[PDB]
């Protein structure tokens, strides 16, 4: 099953696999963490979880949820320092499409060119290719809200509802249980489907200092994130 | 493995902070303390812990109660107790392990 | 073995040696610390004093890198200074472009993108330096950040990098620094690195203090003298 | 930085590519797709199953035009793919500002197929993991060919490429002649993807594009279940 | 499990043997007492203290331990 | 050891070895004593030589009227921070239309020998640079090592022997900031008959003395003008 420097670089093995990608994929399990992504009628809800373990470290500087456009936000997971340095690179590539074509870019032409650049780190045998994911929210013009998650592999897809992390696999069959019913989904109830994911997965039933929450809707398509105050709000109305 | 002759499989994972707080009050019990305890800032720390080492806590704050004759314990040999375990399992192996 | 050469290559559970092996050069170097006060940062790094026949003032481990912005390193010396001459470079170009003085939120981000930088390719190696940085605004406050020789950086009320990492820190959160200002706080700098660093270890040591905040109207600099001789005699009455 | 400016790709002592005999394997472990070209135009069907019910089937193809009149298909692995069709998009315009003429469908697989080649023997690249299936109507008459990982190009009258590419040969073999719509070669497209699908061949787990004299297009998903029923 | 002495013929048994241990056992037991003292190490104070501190202390005061009431490591 | 071989490869204790060898190559080469008073630097070298008949190695170089080096390593790349160093004191002489500070001069060194210790296939610098000079502040000693790492000291010694050297600096430099310029430098030649095997010593052949000083460019005594120095020294004691 291994033949050559198949194990150190990437080149294919004798099966054809290759296994410098598929250990990067389980470099983001290492950061102890898990995102949820949910896509309503007429909104977009993205909800993880912060793990302050101490008392001496600024709370407010620890934010996975990333405004990337004005009106396009993401959460990053996998390990920090190639998760900021990936949103470095989406802040410029989103630039360059205002002053090249005169219009705000469409979330899913962005994820396109997230997934271009990391099919090349997969594709020479010198560079590290970037093990940490990508999952980005937005609203589009006849096409409402939409999801889309970007691995370090350079494949990409549409959701509609998306878990990242540890947790990933217990997540989203909670999620294709919730949806196959398939209820319709308001403002709050996509809020209450995506903290009872995590909340019945993980087993917290938390306080709101441990989780933050970004959203898109379209009647302020603006990428806001939410006050731990008006978490409080959606929290004691989640325990009837 | 085959579901004729092992027909369940019931998996034990590393305990929860509701659980390390569980599994500390029993290893607590017949310490001579004195009622300043918070048990929240043990659990605080106290990440990926077996419960095994929770037992070694109970244990290691009576060994720096062992020193300077203090019959009691205080509430601060737990915290000394807790950053020495912390980084004496730095050296383990960490792998799950999965039944296949 | 073989899966720990370059900084290229994954691990087969998915890490990188090659940066974790750098990390573990920094518990080599000493002791740095610093936290801010309620208007102010300060600094605080013992020396140990290797010989006699170095000269007093000798081989600073505290930078200054712009006219407000201070830097205490922990690690291999000639990488510390080196990340020091950027870092002073990095400032020139904001001002030079932006017309004013750089905020810690852009100046360490930009600096950490650089550290980043040697942790993908076979060509370098990683840094083998972690240091932190303070300052003090008008406009902002005081801010402290610090970053490891991976590339995350945080926001901090208070850290500690060197030898006794979480031996300094314990008792870094029995002290009050929301509400103390940067007068007392130079005591209870100093005392918290005599009680470290039992002197079966080391001979002799050196106290290099260091002070940032509106009492220094802006400017990063040095203490003074008598200041530093106070919190000297604040030293031989932690042995009650 | 830089890069590394020596090939990884060697003769072995056996006189044989190895890395490129690998990528073979990664073609074969790829989901399956057919061609068919039948005396008026060329039938391109594939098998996309999502994984999942949470997947959005209408925002990912693989089927993709190249220009007016040419489409092509893969079988192998996604980020290559989207790759050198980016490359190829842009092959057929330096062909138009020149020229001013769409490209002839063999002249594009020259030049695509010369990518590749090219890519297999330069310093520091693994090669890729995809093999293609372009159609295209150029002059009245159809077309239909398949290139490799190593650089070559064929030119089929049917072909399958995935899994279980050597039973659908056989498939083929015994169905294709030389008379035949196009609404024929669909049904028997799809009729030869039912081989190895599962259970359920729904409107949205397959996805054809035909090319005619009228041009390449694409089939929506309503006509597409309408070929789906009384099939088989 | 006893192990008894027991007549040839009659099969009847008459003693009771007290131990069974291999013989290898009985080579790892020291006879000799290596005699070295503490003065001869150098350098490793704070390793000496928690070694007989985590040993020695629960072989001669065994309710110092009890006294508190934890389980020696 | 496998974790033995490049500069880029850390260990897993977090050593790089290339560095560490580089340091061997500074202790193959003599010994040399440097030293200051409140007005003057000293720096004082041993040389070598290979036959009777060839002639011995200089050690002391000038780089300014008022920068002086000693180096101690392989003398190819000693040359090659040689030029390094006189190009960029007289360049900014060419800007300022003033003396480069010596303080300012050596970190231009430590940023010039820590490049080549973080590339790929780059041997890092083996010299052993003792630097003299005078600021506006007086006189200083420096030393720096192929770790890029730059010192300052009020007296060191570095070469093959060097730590006999150390051990009669430390006991006597409460003396060193009084005295003039003459038992000054017997100061340091005392240094230099410690680091010796007991039977030759100073035989006015094998010495260099370089001085710069308030008013006294950098000067350097060699083989003749070194015996009025040599001369009032004490016999060894046995």
């Amino acid at each position: 099953s291994s033949a050559g420097f198949d194990r150190h670089i990437t080149i294919f093995s004798p099966e054809g696999r290759l296994y410098q990608v598929e250990y990067a994929f389980k470099a983001i399990n290492q950061g102890g963490l898990t995102s949820v992504a949910v896509r309503g009628k007429d909104c977009a809800v993205i909800v993880t979880q912060k793990k302050v373990p101490d008392k001496l470290l600024d709370s407010s500087t620890v934010t996975h949820l990333f405004k990337i456009t004005e009106n396009i936000g993401c959460v990053m997971t996998g390990m920090t320092a190639d998760s900021r340095s990936q949103v470095q690179r989406a802040r410029y590539e989103a630039a360059n499409w205002k002053y090249k074509y005169g219009y705000e870019i469409p979330v899913d032409m962005l994820c396109k060119r997230i997934a271009d650049i990391s099919q090349v780190y997969t594709q020479n045998a010198e560079m590290r290719p970037l093990g940490c994911c990508m999952i980005l929210i937005g609203i589009d013009e006849e096409q409402g809200p939409q999801v889309y998650k970007c691995d370090p592999a350079g494949y990409y897809c549409g959701f509609k509802a998306t878990a990242a992390g540890v947790k990933q696999t217990e997540s989203t069959s909670f999620l294709e249980k919730k949806v196959k019913k398939k209820f319709d989904w308001t403002f709050e109830q996509t809020v209450e489907t995506a903290i009872t994911c995590l909340s019945t997965v993980l087993s917290i039933d938390f306080k709101p200092s441990e989780i933050e929450v970004g959203v898109v809707t379209v009647e302020n398509p603006k990428f806001r994130i939410l006050t731990e105050a008006e978490i409080d709000a959606h929290l004691v109305a989640l325990a009837e | 493995l085959r579901p004729g002759r092992l027909d369940r499989k019931i998996h034990i994972d590393l305990p929860n902070e509701q659980a390390r707080l569980d599994i500390l009050k029993i290893h607590a019990g017949p310490i001579t303390k004195h009622g300043e305890i918070d048990y929240e800032a043990i659990v605080k720390l106290s990440d990926g812990f077996n419960g095994a080492d929770l037992r070694n806590v109970c244990t290691e704050a009576g060994m720096f109660a062992i020193r300077a004759d203090h019959d009691f314990v205080v509430q601060e040999d737990f915290m000394k107790a807790v950053r020495k375990v912390a980084d004496s399992k730095k050296l383990e192996s960490k792998l799950d392990y999965k039944p296949v | 073995t073989g899966y720990d050469l370059s900084a290229s290559t994954f691990s087969p559970d998915g890490r990188v040696f090659q940066v974790e092996y750098a990390m573990k050069a920094v518990e080599n170097s000493s002791t740095a610390i610093g936290i801010r006060c309620k208007d102010g940062v300060v600094f605080g790094v013992e020396k140990l004093v290797l010989s006699k026949l170095y000269e007093e003032g000798s081989n600073k481990r505290l930078f200054n890198v712009d006219r407000h912005v201070g830097m205490a390193v922990a690690g291999l010396l000639a990488d510390a200074r080196s990340l020091a001459d950027i870092a002073r470079e990095e400032a020139s170009n904001f001002r030079s472009n932006f017309g004013y003085n750089i905020p810690l939120k852009h100046l360490a981000d930009r600096v950490a993108m650089y550290v980043h930088a040697y942790t993908l390719y076979s060509a370098v190696r990683p840094f083998g330096c972690s240091f932190m940085l303070g300052s003090y605004s008008v406009n902002d406050g005081a801010q402290l950040y610090m970053i490891d020789p991976s590339g995350v950086s945080y926001g901090y009320w208070g850290c500690a990098i060197g030898k006794a990492r979480q031996a300094a820190k314990t008792e870094i959160e029995k002290l009050q620094m929301k509400e103390m200002t940067c007068r007392d706080i130079v005591k209870e700098v100093a005392k918290i690195i005599y009680i470290v660093h039992d002197e079966v270890k080391d001979k002799a040591f050196e106290l290099e203090l260091s002070w940032v905040g509106e009492l220094t109207n802006g400017r990063h600099e040095i203490v003074p003298k008598d200041i530093r001789e106070e919190a000297e005699k604040y030293a031989k009455e932690s042995l009650k | 930085e830089r890069g590394y400016s020596f090939s990884l790709t060697t003769f072995s002592p056996s006189g044989k590519l190895v890395q490129i005999e690998y990528a073979l394997a990664a073609v074969a472990g790829g989901a399956p797709s057919v061609g068919i070209k039948a005396a008026n135009g060329v039938v391109l069907a594939t098998e996309k199953k999502q994984k999942s019910i949470l997947y959005d089937e209408r925002s990912v193809h693989k089927v993709e035009p190249i220009t007016k009149h040419i489409g092509l298909v893969y079988s192998g692995m996604g980020p290559d793919y989207r790759v050198l069709v980016h490359r190829a998009r842009k092959l057929a315009q330096q062909y138009y500002l020149v020229y001013q003429e769409p490209i002839p469908t063999a002249q594009l697989v020259q030049r695509v197929a010369s990518v590749m080649q090219e890519y297999t023997q330069s310093g520091g690249v693994r090669p890729f993991g995809v093999s293609l299936l372009i159609c295209g109507w150029n002059e009245g008459r159809p077309y239909l060919f398949q290139s490799d990982p190593s650089g070559a190009y064929f030119a089929w009258k049917a072909t399958a490429m995935g899994k279980n590419y050597v039973n659908g040969k056989t498939f083929l073999e015994k169905r294709y002649n030389e008379d035949l719509e196009l609404e024929d070669a669909i049904h028997t497209a799809i009729l030869t993807l039912k081989e190895s699908f599962e259970g359920q061949m729904t409107e949205d787990n397959i996805e054809v594009g035909i090319c005619n004299e009228a041009g390449f297009r694409r089939l929506t998903p309503t006509e597409v279940k309408d070929y789906l029923a009384a099939i088989a | 499990g006893d192990l008894v002495g027991v007549n040839k013929d009659s099969y009847l048994i008459l003693e009771t043997l007290p131990t069974e241990y291999d013989s290898r056992v009985k080579a790892m037991e020291v006879d000799e007492r290596p005699t070295e003292q503490y003065s001869d190490i150098g350098g490793l104070d704070k390793q000496i203290q928690e070694l007989v501190e985590a040993i020695v202390l629960p072989m001669n005061h065994k309710e110092k331990f009890e006294n508190l009431g934890i389980q020696p490591p | 050891n496998q974790y033995d071989n490049d500069v880029t490869v850390w260990s897993p204790q977090g050593r790089i070895h290339q560095i560490e060898y580089a340091m061997e190559a500074v202790k193959q080469g003599s010994a040399t004593v440097g030293l200051k008073s409140k007005t003057h630097a000293v720096l004082v070298a041993l040389k070598r030589a290979q036959s009777e008949l060839a002639a011995h190695q200089k050690k002391i170089l000038h780089v300014d009227n008022h920068i002086g080096i000693s180096i101690a390593g392989l003398t190819a790349d000693a040359r090659l921070l040689c030029n390094f160093m006189r190009q960029e004191c007289l360049d900014s002489r060419f800007v300022f239309d003033r003396p480069l500070p010596v303080s300012r001069l050596v970190s231009l060194i430590g940023s010039k020998t820590q490049i080549p210790t973080q590339r790929y296939g780059r041997r890092p610098y083996g010299v052993g640079l003792l630097i003299a000079g005078y600021d506006d502040m007086g006189p200083h000693i420096f030393q720096t090592c192929p770790s890029a790492n730059y010192f300052d000291c009020r007296a060191m010694s570095i070469g093959a022997r060097s730590q006999s050297a150390r051990t009669y600096l430390e006991r006597h430099m409460s003396e060193f900031m009084e005295c003039n310029l003459n038992e000054l430098v017997k100061h340091g030649l005392r240094a230099l008959r410690e680091t010796l095997p007991a039977e030759q010593d100073l035989t006015t052949k094998n010495v260099s003395i370089g001085i710069v000083g308030k008013d006294l460019e950098f000067t350097i005594y060699d083989d003749d003008d070194v015996s009025p120095f040599l001369e009032g020294l004490e016999e060894r004691p046995q």
